RNA sequence: ACCCCCGCCGUUAGUUGCCAGCGGUUCGGCCGGGCACUCUAACGGGACUGCCCGCGAAAGCGGGAGGAAGGAGGGGACGACGUCUGGUCAGCAUGGCCCUUACGGCCUGGGCGACACACGUGCUACAAUGCCCACUACAAAGCGAUGCCACCCGGCAACGGGGAGCUAAUCGCAAAAAGGUGGGCCCAGUUCGGAUUGGGGUCUGCAACCCGACCCCAUGAAGCCGGAAUCGCUAGUAAUCGCGGAUCAGC
RNA sequence: CGCUCAAACAUUAAGUGGUGUUGUGCCACUUC
């Protein structure tokens, strides 16, 4: 139940209820950011890898 | 602090007495921040004050600390494991620290309901000496006279 | 004043008197002085002798409350019992009836602590 | 004829209009100690105005913005110090001492991650 | 009488596309307003740094989005050609009303 | 709570609207534990679902409002 | 008192405004 | 140290603000009007033990003036060679190993929320520096187009209906709360404390029994400041008061 | 209030014992 679970959340063939977020990458279920559509894991890698417009280490 | 002498903090004077002592004690009956209350509870005090005794209120405030005001503490210091209550001096800055809350505590523990009327009719007794915030400093004072054996560790 | 047929709220704020009324609160304190014109301030050592009639045929004759009310409430739960549900069952067990905690806490219908271990 | 300053603190800044004239002093409207109803920290405001002896002799309309209401006073004493040096540099000898003309940068720091408030960390343990 | 949006996530990029506007229309016809710097919004996201049970030390970023605006009281024939041919941004966001 | 249209499964009734025609048994497999008690349903014992098996319970006309996994348990100890 | 369900200084707690907290 | 925020000033900008300046005013920054200031957000300036004196071999230290800011101005970003054969192969990657009408796939439901009990972390308090209620006032940084919902109506209310504007420094979440003023309570297990429970009720969502959030009546508990021990903070800190966001249909 | 006990708990990385304090009748030694 880890391949075929990101598989189901691509169908939707019942209620709108059990539709939630997937990361698009990895394939967790926790921690997507709704921005991104990625995990909080890997947004921190693509992050240090500047392959995301705009994103930048922030310090205040 | 062990690095430096750490120098003490000065606070703003009185904004009704011009005072830094006044303002050094409100603080002290202060919770939680709300300066207001204190400074109220303080003033509201010193009317009575003016009704109670044809006296000044500041006046009845000098007095009232000064007599509340530790001159020899206890204090404890080791000497190779025994540990001792060594009686010595009260730093000039502690006789302050302590005396002006010597009364917040005394104040506390009146049975009068309103908070003014506490620290006002125990700051009157305090300047006569019969306090019951006093009588927390005559207490102190008598743990150091019998501790006077131990005194050839004054450092 | 017996305003609850055997509850005698006096000496103190009329409307808050009747707080201590088993059924009464502060919701239905502020509606009987109002439905009858009663001064919610003075106290009730003092009023018309056509007022402590006034509160007593009144509210004793408004609704449900005293002890007819606390008879309905253990039946209501005698009726989670009879039938054994399960808004029943935690009656029947004296556990809590929302779900809430019991591995911690819970003490208010799980008495006092008991250790043992 | 006029004088101005601008003093901050806190997010909360306020200008600071003197004309010559009575001792009204109007904020934002507002007559003076209503504004401040019940405030004892208030009269601190006009404190470099008996440090001048003008307090009998200026009016000033101030424009106070920001901030919440006790930090708004310490906006105003470095407004109306800065007004009263500008068409008065004279007064600056004997006024920066006594300390009139410093931002005071005492602001709440930001609050830190791995705490509830910057300065706080969670209650301790190790049972 | 014409307004414009300029968004960007390089206020570099933007200041200079900014600037290069006023370059062209003032110097061609219209009085024009210079760049008006607006507020900036910026969206930071905040994470555990580390991949499992370590709820600290994390690390957190942010989308600073710069906002600019320009107008411009008259649109000459000699200024609105002067603005298709002479603009040539890139990571920029830009609008156009009236 | 709900309160419009007082929830449940068609399905439930599909099987006991047939029992209401020519009034048979009491008896069917259930597995909506979720759905509300019929007012019209009075009499029959229906066996309801819990994750272990069906619990043949018999409904009466004091329960109504409830639902059917009130009566029956979800936690092997009761 | 801040838990209460009941009052001004329990609503301000709980998000919610209802009877006891202004409203249109 | 080179970077960012916050402190002082100036340049560039005027759909943010301003009877400051005048004119009209439904006397509301609402119209004209203006870039001053406030602010907004970019560019730079500034502070180098530089100046004075004292101590000193130098480095450096102690004192004073100027100054918005001194001796690192407050705050962040940044964590070495390695150690913990620390953690995670369940985020992903990945050698080895076992399963393969099955250790894989589906679904409804149950469960992860079970309670005689024990620890960590928490919130609310046990009240007169307070509880309650009315009126009245001041933030920052943020977030919002089947989301934020102005206002009108019903309703005790949660809410619903009607409907304006808003991809937003233009509309909206928006009352900030404690504060201020007036009022009640008058030391009581209380108008403290709101745990628990009965009844009625709203909304999200196929569906709230197991298990949701919230409203009203009612019921109103342990609790009168906490043993051994133990916890945080050197200043806008602790404490104390609020507000929003990520996650989300809701919680 | 003092005195004896079997536990819950607290002191230590851990163990042990001790002890602290409630409950009950009236720092030492050690970690194959
Ligand atoms: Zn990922």
């Amino acid at each position: 139940a880890r391949k075929a679970l990101i598989e189901k959340a691509k169908r939707t063939p019942k209620f709108k209820v059990r539709a939630y977020t997937r990361c698009v990458r990895c394939g967790r279920a926790r921690s997507v950011y709704r921005f991104f559509g990625l995990c909080r894991i890997c947004l921190r890698e693509l992050a240090h890898k500047g392959q995301l417009p705009g994103v930048r280490k922030a310090s205040w | 602090a062990r690095r430096r002498r750490a120098e003490v903090r000065q606070l703003q004077p009185d904004l009704v007495y011009g005072d830094v002592l006044v303002t050094a004690f409100i603080n002290k009956i202060m919770r939680d921040g709300k300066k207001n209350l204190a400074a109220r509870i303080f003033y509201d005090a010193c009317k009575i004050i003016q009704e109670k005794t044809g006296q000044e209120p500041l006046k009845v405030f000098k007095q009232a600390v000064e007599n509340v005001k530790p001159r020899m503490e206890v204090r404890s210091r080791r000497v190779g494991g025994a540990n001792y209550q060594v009686p010595m001096e009260v730093s000039p800055r502690r006789q302050q620290s302590l005396a002006l809350r010597w009364l917040v505590q005394a104040a506390n523990q009146r049975p009068e309901r309103r908070a003014a009327v506490r620290i006002a009719h125990e700051l009157m007794d305090a300047a006569e000496g019969k306090g019951g915030a006093v009588k927390k400093k005559e207490d102190v004072e008598r743990m150091a006279e019998a501790n006077r054996a131990y005194a050839h560790y004054r450092w | 004043a017996r305003i609850a047929g055997v509850e005698i709220p006096r000496n103190k704020r009329v409307d808050v008197a009747l707080t201590y009324i088993y059924g009464i609160g502060k919701a239905r304190a502020k509606e009987a002085l109002e439905k009858t014109g009663i001064n919610p301030a003075t106290r009730v050592k003092d009023l018309t002798e056509a007022e402590v009639v006034r509160l007593r045929e009144y509210v004793e004759n408004t609704w449900k409350l005293e002890g007819e009310l606390r008879a309905e409430v253990a039946a209501n739960i005698k009726r989670l019992m009879d039938i054994g549900c399960y808004r029943g069952l935690r009656h029947r067990r004296g556990l809590p009836v929302r779900g809430q905690r019991t591995r911690t806490n819970a003490r208010t219908r799980k008495g006092p602590r008991k250790t043992v271990a | 004829e006029q004088y101005y300053g601008t003093g901050r603190r806190k997010e909360a800044v306020a200008r600071v209009f003197l004309r010559p004239g009575n001792g009204k002093v109007t904020v934002n409207g507002q007559d003076f100690n209503e504004y401040f109803q019940g405030l004892v920290r208030a009269v601190a405001a006009l404190e470099p105005l008996r440090a001048v002896d003008a307090l009998g002799r200026f009016d000033a309309y101030i424009t106070v913005r920001g901030g919440g209401k006790s930090g708004q006073i310490d906006a105003i004493k470095l407004g109306i110090a800065r007004a009263l040096v500008q068409y008065n540099p004279d007064y600056r000898a004997k006024l920066k001492p006594l300390g009139f003309l410093t931002r005071d940068a005492r602001v709440v720091e930001r609050k830190k991650y791995g705490k509830h408030k910057a300065r706080r960390a969670p209650q301790y343990s190790k049972r | 009488k014409i307004r414009i949006k300029l968004r960007g996530f390089d206020h570099k990029t933007l200041d200079a596309s900014a600037q290069k506007i006023v370059e062209a229309a003032r110097r061609s016809g219209a009085q024009v307003s210079g760049p008006i710097p607006l507020p900036t919004r910026v969206r930071r996201f905040t994470v555990i740094r580390g991949p499992f049970k370590h709820k600290d030390s994390r690390e957190h970023f942010e989308l600073r989005t710069h906002n600019r605006l320009v107008d411009i009281i008259n649109p000459n024939r000699k200024t609105i050609e002067q603005l298709m041919t002479l603009d040539l941004p890139t990571g920029v966001e830009i609008e156009i009303k009236t | 709570s709900l309160k419009k249209g007082v929830f449940v499964d068609d399905h439930l009734l599909e099987k006991v609207l047939e029992l209401n025609a020519k009034g048979e048994k009491r008896l069917i497999k259930t597995w909506s534990r979720r759905s509300t008690i019929v007012p019209e349903m009075v009499g029959h014992t229906i066996a309801v679902y819990n994750g272990k098996q069906h619990v043949p319970v018999y409904i009466t006309e004091n329960m109504v409002g409830h639902k059917l996994g009130e009566f029956a348990p979800t936690r092997t100890y009761r | 008192g801040k838990g209460d369900r009941r009052t001004r200084r329990g609503k301000i707690w709980r998000g919610t405004y209802g009877k006891y907290r202004p409203r249109k």
